[PDB]
RNA sequence: UAUCUGGUUGAUCCUGCCAGUAGUCAUAUGCUUGUCUCAAAGAUUAAGCCAUGCAUGUCUAAGUAUAAGCAAUUUAUACAGUGAAACUGCGAAUGGCUCAUUAAAUCAGUUAUCGUUUAUUUGAUAGUUCCUUUACUACAUGGAUAUCUGUGGUAAUUCUAGAGCUAAUACAUGCUUAAAAUCUCGACCCUUUGGAAGAGAUGUAUUUAUUAGAUAAAAAAUCAAUGUCUUCGGACUCCUUGAUGAUUCAUAAUAACUUUUCGAAUCGCAUGGCCUUGUGCUGGCGAUGGUUCAUUCAAAUUUCUGCCCUAUCAACUUUCGAUGGUAGGAUAGUGGCCUACCAUGGUUUCAACGGGUAACGGGGAAUAAGGGUUCGAUUCCGGAGAGGGAGCCUGAGAAACGGCUACCA
RNA sequence: CGGUAAUUCCAGCUCCAGUAGCGUAUAUUAAAGUUGUUGCAGUUAAAAAGCUCGUAGUUGAACUUUGGGUCUGGUUGUCCGG
RNA sequence: CAGGACUUUUACUUUGAAAAAAUUAGAGUGUUCAAAGCAGGCGAAAGCUCGAAUAUAUUAGCAUGGAAUAAUGGAAUAGGAC
RNA sequence: ACCCACUCGGCACCUUACGAGAAAUCAAAGUCUUUGGGUUCUGGGGGGAGUAUGGUCGCAAGGCUGAAACUUAAAGGAAUU
RNA sequence: GCCCGUCGCUAGUACCGAUUGAAUGGCUUAGUGAGGCCUCAGGAUUUGCUUAGAGAAGGGGGCAACUCCAUCUCAGAGCGAAGAAUCUGGUCAAACUUGGUCAUUUAGAGGAACUAAAAGUCGUAACAAGGUUUCCGUAGGUGAACCUGCGGAAGGAUCAUUA
C-alpha cells in the first residue's frame, strides 16, 4: 500500500536482535544500506543492547554525533546505519575494535579484536561482470564495488578488501575442502570444511559441510561464506569456533564449567 | 482512465468477477498519440520514476538505414502506403512501428554517387582508386533501383514514434521488400 | 497495538461438581494443611497434572532417546529441587506416582509449622 | 504448430534483428537463429532446419525458459499453436486419511518444431506471460509415434 | 488427566431423544465486592450521522536575512551573534483506524522478473562541454518573484487584487581541457615492394540499423584476392574474447539521429606549502548537488498447491474479448491490457457457472485420550476503504481523501 | 411439587456448595460411537431404490533376485572394575 | 571432479533444507510466590561473567536415501537388442 | 424307471449355537470396543408432512424431488406379570 | 379401559392471495451526460532580438555619423520564446429521463391450514376375530370417523391333512 514503508513492529523485527517483547510498541528499523534489512544489526541494537554504552536512544544518538563509532573506517551518525556480517565497528575512545560476526546458536556475538585485523574487511562476491567502457567490476555481497579486480575471481568466492582504501588486496577460490561459515538458517553461525558441492542447474546449489567434530550438514549456496583453507581462517572466529553442541552437550558444560 | 489491469476481464472459465478495487495508477494507460506527417510536434510526457516518453504527434523527417550498405541518412517521410494492422491508418497517413513509408532517398543517392560513383537511373585522383578497389559490390538489388528512378524508396520504421518522439526505421531490401510489393499489388 | 502480555489460568475445577467422596477429600486435606479454598487444592492438582502430561509423554518415547533423556531428566531434577521426589526416586517413572499431599507438604505454610515456630497450620499462616 | 505457408499474413515474418545480406549470398540463403534453452533439455532439428517464425518458441523465438518445469498428458490442440495439458494429482484429505483423484488444465504454448496429438504425455517450461492464461511452453513431446511402426496385424 | 446421571413402563431390557454436568482472551446481564499484580474495552446493530479542540510538519558551522526583530559588545564598513517571516529543499504515500466489499479474489507456503520501475542508501563513476587554433564573461551571466513597505476589495475562508523594491543549491543561460590513439580526405612522385606532407571527426545520454560477443580435436592440396621478413631457394612462427542451466546477456564496435539529457557559475570551517616577493601560484577537512551502474528500502506483476454452505444453480463464456494467432497501440515493463484482421476456441458431474455468507485471508483461539468440532471484527503479517461512485494533480511512490475536480446522498 | 401433617411455594432456624465471588440468558466445545476416517445404525425401534442394465467414481487374482558364503564397521547388555 | 550421452514415469516413505516474530510445548532463572519477564549471577564485593536454548507444524514446492506395497512402460508386420 | 453312494447348482427345511442380538429370533441377522475384503443407496427424537414452495415428468389422476416456522417429552421396539 | 374424525371455542404460527398494491438494492434497453485527461485550434497578456527616428547638454575619455554610451526612449514593425480564458474531436466516465429485469422486503380484501388448550357437539373408525380381521396401492363414493370395487401383505384369528 502506497510507496515504501518506514516503520517496524516490535514483534516483526528480526529475532536475532535479541530484543525484548515489552518496553516498546516498536523496532529500531534499519535505514536503507549496504545489508539486507533481516541480515543486518542496527547501530542502536549494537550499542545499547549488547555493549550497554547507552541506555535509551537518546543516549545513542549523543553518542554516535560526537564522532566516535566507525563502520569499516567510515564514520556514520545514523541510529539506524545496518552493520552487517564482517563490518568493522571501530570506537576512538575505549580503544575497542569489534568485527560483527554470528555465533553458534544465531545471533550476532560481541567479537573483540585487535587493530592488526580490524584494518581490513573480508567479502563474499556476488556478481562479476563488465561495466561501462568494457572495465570489469566485482560486487561483494556485503554492499561494495570493486573496479579492476584480479580476472580470476569468481561469483561465491571471498575477497580481503583492505578498507583504508577499499582495494582488494587478496582472496580465496570457493573450493572443496575450504573452511567455510554458514550465514543463513538454521545452520547459520556454524564453521565448516565443504565436503561436496551439488549442482542442481535450475534451482539452488547445495553445499555439503563437515565441522571439525566430523559432523555432516547441508545449506543452500548463498548462505556460505569462504573463510581460509581448514583449520586456518583469515579472521578470528568467536569463542566456541562455530560447533554447535547438543543441548545436553551444552547443558553438561555448563555445569561442569561452575565457577561463581 | 484507461487500465491495463487483468482485474474487469473474466476469468479463464468465462466466469465475471467481481470489483474489488478501484483502479490503480501502476496499472494506468494513456491515450494513442496516433501520430501524423508534417511539422515537427513533439509533446513529452512524465512516467512512473520520472522519465519521460514522447508523443510525436505530427512527425516529417527520419533516419532510415541501408543494411546492405551500413549507412543511415536522415530524410523525408511522405506518406504511409502500407500498415499491416490496418488500413484505416493507411488512409489517415498514421506514422506507427511496422508501417511502410515512402523516403525522398535523395541523400542516399547522393551518398551512393559518393561511394561508387555509378548513378541510379541510367575529379580527383584518390578518389577514383577507392572506386577502382571498390566496384562489383555495387549492383544491389533490381527493384531498389527502380525504385531510385522514380526518387522514392519503400521503408519500414522500426522506432515506436509514440515511445521515442524519434521517427526512424530501415529500406526495405531482399525478400521481405518484395512481400511488400507483392502485397501493394494485392492491394491495388 | 502493543505487544500482548499472556495469561494462564493456574487452576482446574472437577468435571463433576458434587462428587461426595471426593469433596470429603477435599476437606479432609484443607483441615490438614489451612488452605482458604478448594481453589488451592485444584491449583494443586493442575499443577501435578502438567507433570503428569509431561511425564506421559517422555514415557511415550523410547529410553536413551535425546529428547526424554534431556526434558525428563530435567524435570526430575526440578522436582528433587522442590523437594516432592525423594533422592531414592530420581527415575521419571515415579514422577507419576507423586500425588497431591507431597506438594502442599512442601508449603511454605506446613514446612513453617514443621519448624517449630507455629503451633498448628492455621497459626503458621 | 504453424501448418504449412510461412509467410501467410498480413505482415511479413522475420526473426527480429537476424539479417540476411542480399549480396554476398549464403548457403542456407536465409540464416536462421536458435538456442539451446538449457536444463538438459535439447533443440530438435525441426527447429533449426526449419522454415517457420514464432515469437513465442523457446528456440526460436524470444522468451525463455525459466523457474517450473511440469508434465503431463495433451487433452486439446484444437486452439492453433497452443495446447491444453492436464495434469493429474491426488490431494491429501486428512481427516479421512485418504486421496482425492483432482485435475488442473495448463494452456501451453506448441513451438511449430513439434507433431502434437491429444493423449501425448509433455514436459512444458515455464516463460514469460504469453497471452491471457499462457505462461508454459513445450519443451519435449515424449509420446513419439505410438503404434505407428506396427499399426496393422497381419504378420 | 479415555467417567456419565434424571425422564417412555405395573415392572423389564432397548432404540432414542430431552434434561442435567464441565469449559469458553464468549458476549450480555443480576446480585454482591477489602487488598496485590496484569490489564481487554462502540467489532457484532448503523462502512449510521457528526457539535468543539487536537492528530504533520520541519534549519544545521554548512541553500536564501537590510524584520525598520532581539541583540550589545571590545571580527565586519560586503556580510559574519542570535533570529520571526517567506522562498527553496524535504516530508506529508509512514503511522493510526476500520472490516464494507471480496469465495480462485484476498491470503498462506512456494517460485519467477532472461518481464519491469525504484526518492533515499552504500559502493562506483565523467581531462574530450571547444569546433579551426593572431586579440576571448569565466577573478564568475541574465531577468524575475516571495516575504517586507504601502493601496485596497468582500457579511464572510487558512479569499488575494494593485503598486514599490530584493535574494538563491528557485528559474533560466553558459566558459575552460591537455597528451596520445583511432576513423574520414590526399599537394605530389614513379612506373612499383607503390607512400605519404598535412585538413576534419571521436564524451555521455538518445534512436534505429548493422557487426563482434569464438571455443570436440589434428594434417593438407590448391584456385581468386596478395600481405610481412627477404640470410631474393622462399618462409609465414609467437595471432583476442566475460557470465548464466540458458539469451538478440554484460560489454564493445561501425551508422546516423535528437524541438541535444548530463558533464558543479553551490555552501561551512580550516588558513597550511614554494618564492619566479606577486598578493602570485597553490593546497586540508567537509556539506549539498549530479551520470550511469551497484546495492538497499521497496514495486508491480508471476509459478505451483490449498478456501465455507448450496444442484429447490447443469450447462457456462463468445453482438459490447470469450480462448488462441498476427501486427500495432498503450504501459515502468509482460500480457485481449486495448485496437485491426483472422481462427473457434476456453471451463465443466474430479462440480464449471449461478446463489448465499449474520465471509476480510493467515499467524492463531476455545475445547482437549486418539481422531476431531467450532471460532479468528481485534495487539503481528498480508489486503482492501476513508459517505457513495468516478476522475486526476504533485511526486521516487497516491488513482491519496486530516490533496484537488465533478455527480449522487 | 401445591386440592389442610407441602422435606419442592412464601418466610424463620439450621445445613450444603463455590467463595471476592456466585447466579441467569444466548451461542459454542466436551459429554455425542446423538454425524461415526478412527467409530454409528438400516428384518421388527428412523432407514435396503420395485427390479435389472449402465458412463463417471471407488475397487480389482497370482506371477519376475530368492537363497546361501566370505570378510568387515559399529551398540548396548554382559566379563572384571583393567 | 568436468563434461558429454540419455536416463520408463509416478504414488509412497527417509533424512535434510526451508513452514517471520508473538502464541504453543519446553531448558535456564527465588518477579518475596505466581500469572509473568528475559532477566540475571559472582566478586576485591576496585571488576569479572553465564545467558536470552531447544521442539513442533506433516497440506504444496524443493533435496536425498529406500525399492516392499500400488500403478505405468518396453521385443510379436521386430522398423527389437548388441 | 427305480435303488444305493458321491458330487456341483438351486428352492427350502430340522437340531444345536461354541457365535450374534433389546429380544423376538438368526448358519446369517455369524467371522464387530479382539472394532478396516470391495462397493452403491438410506436414517439421525416425535409431530408439522411426504405438507408448503420451486423445478421437472404426466392428456389427467398423479409421480419424482422436498422445506421451514411453529409445536412436543416422549412416539417407538421386543418381551412381562 | 383405550381411542379416531367432522363441526365448535380461545390463542399462536406459517401458507396461498385480489389488490394492475408499495419499498429498497443489483443489472439493463433508448436517450441524455458533469468533471478531469488527451488532442485540434485560440492567443488575453508576458517578455527577448532587430539599430527602428528621437528631445538627450562629456547621453563611450574635450566643437564634429555624442573623441554616440545594455544612449533619452516610445510609432516601430519583422522575428521569436512563454502563455490564460475560450474551443474541435476523443477518452475515462460519474450521474440523470422513461422503460424492463432479478433479488430481498413490505401493506394485504379474502381463503385454506396445522399446532396448543382438550368437563362442547355427532357418532364409534382402530386396539379382543374391536363385534364386517386389520393394513397397502389405487379408483369411486360419502357428515364424520369411513365405506366399496380390483390387485396385494400378515405386521392374522392359520407355520398342520400324509397316501
Ligand atoms: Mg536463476
Ligand atoms: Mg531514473
Ligand atoms: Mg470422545
Ligand atoms: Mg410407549
Ligand atoms: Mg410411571
Ligand atoms: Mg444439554
Ligand atoms: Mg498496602
Ligand atoms: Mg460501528
Ligand atoms: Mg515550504
Ligand atoms: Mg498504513
Ligand atoms: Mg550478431
Ligand atoms: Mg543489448
Ligand atoms: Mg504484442
Ligand atoms: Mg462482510
Ligand atoms: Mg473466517
Ligand atoms: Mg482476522
Ligand atoms: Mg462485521
Ligand atoms: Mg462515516
Ligand atoms: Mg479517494
Ligand atoms: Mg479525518
Ligand atoms: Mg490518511
Ligand atoms: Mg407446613
Ligand atoms: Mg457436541
Ligand atoms: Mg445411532
Ligand atoms: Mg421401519
Ligand atoms: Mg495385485
Ligand atoms: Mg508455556
Ligand atoms: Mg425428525
Ligand atoms: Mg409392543
Ligand atoms: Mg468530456
Ligand atoms: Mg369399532
Ligand atoms: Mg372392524
Ligand atoms: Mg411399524
Amino acid at each position: 500500500a502506497r510507496g515504501p514503508k518506514k516503520h517496524l513492529k516490535r514483534l516483526a523485527a528480526p529475532h536475532h536482535w535479541m530484543l525484548d517483547k515489552l518496553s516498546g510498541c516498536y523496532a529500531p528499523r534499519p535505514s536503507a544500506g549496504p545489508h539486507k534489512l533481516r541480515e543486518s544489526l542496527p547501530l542502536i541494537v549494537f550499542l545499547r543492547n549488547r555493549l550497554k554504552y547507552a541506555l535509551n536512544g537518546r543516549e545513542v544518538k549523543a553518542i554516535l554525533m560526537q564522532r566516535h563509532v566507525k563502520v569499516d573506517g567510515k564514520v556514520r551518525t545514523d541510529t539506524t546505519f545496518p552493520a552487517g556480517f564482517m563490518d568493522v565497528i571501530t570506537l576512538e575512545a575505549t580503544n575497542e575494535n569489534f568485527r560483527l560476526v554470528y555465533d553458534v546458536k544465531g545471533r550476532f556475538a560481541v567479537h573483540r579484536i585487535t587493530d592488526e585485523e580490524a584494518s581490513y574487511k573480508l567479502a563474499k562476491v556476488k556478481k562479476v561482470q563488465l561495466g561501462k567502457k568494457g572495465i570489469p567490476y566485482v560486487v561483494t555481497h556485503d554492499g561494495r564495488t570493486i573496479r579492476y579486480p584480479d580476472p580470476n575471481i569468481k561469483v561465491n568466492d571471498t575477497v580481503k578488501v583492505d578498507l583504508a582504501t577499499g582495494t582488494i588486496t587478496d582472496f580465496i577460490k570457493f573450493d572443496t575442502g575450504k573452511l567455510v561459515y554458514v550465514t543463513g538458517g538454521r545452520n547459520l553461525g556454524r564453521v565448516g570444511t565443504i565436503v561436496h558441492r551439488e549442482r542442481h542447474e535450475g534451482g539452488f546449489d547445495l553445499v555439503h559441510i563437515k565441522d571439525s567434530l566430523e559432523n555432516t550438514f547441508v545449506t543452500r549456496l548463498n548462505n556460505v561464506f569462504v573463510i581460509g583453507e581448514p583449520g586456518r581462517p583469515w579472521i578470528s572466529l568467536p569463542k566456541g569456533k562455530g560447533i554447535k553442541l547438543t543441548i545436553s552437550e551444552e547443558r553438561d558444560r555448563r555445569r561442569a564449567q561452575h565457577g561463581l | 482512465g484507461i487500465s491495463r489491469d487483468s482485474r474487469h476481464k473474466r476469468a479463464a472459465t468465462g466466469a465475471k468477477r467481481a470489483q474489488f478495487r478501484k483502479k490503480r495508477k501502476f496499472e494506468l494507460g494513456r491515450q494513442a498519440a496516433n501520430t501524423k506527417i508534417g511539422t515537427k510536434r513533439i509533446h513529452p510526457v512524465r512516467t512512473r520514476g520520472g522519465n519521460q516518453k514522447f508523443r510525436a504527434l505530427r512527425i516529417e523527417t527520419g533516419n532510415f538505414s541501408w543494411a546492405s550498405e551500413g549507412v543511415a541518412r536522415k530524410t523525408r517521410i511522405t506518406g504511409v502506403v502500407y500498415h499491416p494492422s490496418n488500413n484505416e491508418l493507411v488512409r489517415t497517413n498514421t506514422l506507427t512501428k511496422a508501417a511502410i513509408v515512402q523516403i525522398d532517398a535523395t541523400p542516399f543517392r547522393q551518398w551512393y554517387e559518393s561511394h561508387y560513383g555509378q548513378s541510379l537511373g541510367k575529379t580527383s585522383k584518390n578518389t577514383e582508386r577507392k572506386w577502382a578497389a571498390r566496384a562489383a559490390e555495387a549492383k544491389i538489388e533490381h527493384a531498389v533501383d527502380s525504385q531510385f528512378g522514380a526518387g522514392r524508396l519503400y521503408a519500414a520504421i522500426s522506432s515506436r514514434p509514440g515511445q521515442s518522439g524519434r521517427c526512424d526505421g530501415y529500406i526495405l531490401e531482399g525478400e521481405e521488400l518484395a512481400f511488400y510489393l507483392r502485397r501493394l499489388t494485392a492491394k491495388k | 497495538p502493543r505487544a500482548p502480555r499472556t495469561y494462564s489460568k493456574t487452576y482446574s475445577t472437577p468435571k463433576r461438581p458434587y462428587e461426595s467422596a471426593r469433596l470429603d477429600a477435599e476437606l479432609k486435606l484443607a483441615g490438614e494443611y489451612g488452605l482458604k479454598n478448594k481453589r488451592e487444592i485444584y491449583r494443586i492438582s493442575f499443577q501435578l497434572s502438567k507433570i503428569r502430561r509431561a511425564a506421559r509423554d517422555l514415557l511415550t518415547r523410547d529410553e536413551k532417546d535425546p529428547k526424554r533423556l534431556f526434558e525428563g531428566n530435567a524435570l526430575i531434577r526440578r522436582l528433587v529441587r522442590i523437594g516432592v521426589l525423594s533422592e531414592d526416586k530420581k527415575k521419571l517413572d515415579y514422577v507419576l506416582a507423586l500425588k497431591v499431599e507431597d506438594f502442599l507438604e512442601r508449603r511454605l505454610q506446613t514446612q513453617v509449622y514443621k519448624l517449630g515456630l507455629a503451633k498448628s497450620v492455621h497459626h503458621a499462616r | 504448430s504453424t501448418e504449412l505457408t510461412v509467410q501467410s499474413e498480413r505482415a511479413f515474418q522475420k526473426q527480429p534483428h537476424i539479417f540476411t545480406n542480399p549480396k554476398a549470398k549464403a548457403n542456407r540463403k536465409t540464416k536462421r537463429w536458435y538456442k539451446n534453452v538449457g536444463l538438459g533439455f535439447k533443440t530438435p532439428k525441426t527447429a533449426i532446419e526449419g522454415s517457420y517464425i514464432d515469437k513465442k518458441c523457446p528456440f526460436t523465438g524470444l522468451v525463455s525458459i525459466r523457474g517450473k518445469i511440469l508434465t503431463g498428458t495433451v487433452v486439446s490442440t484444437r486452439m492453433h499453436r497452443t495446447i491444453v495439458i492436464r495434469r493429474d494429482y491426488l490431494h491429501y484429505v486428512p481427516k479421512y486419511n485418504r486421496y482425492e483423484k483432482r485435475h488442473k488444465n495448463v494452456p501451453a504454448h506448441v513451438s511449430p518444431a513439434f507433431r502434437v496429438q491429444v493423449g501425448d504425455i509433455v514436459t512444458v517450461g515455464q516463460c514469460r506471460p504469453i497471452s491471457k492464461t499462457v505462461r508454459f511452453n513445450v519443451l519435449k513431446v515424449a509420446s513419439a509415434t505410438g503404434k505407428a511402426n506396427k499399426q496393422f496385424a497381419k504378420f
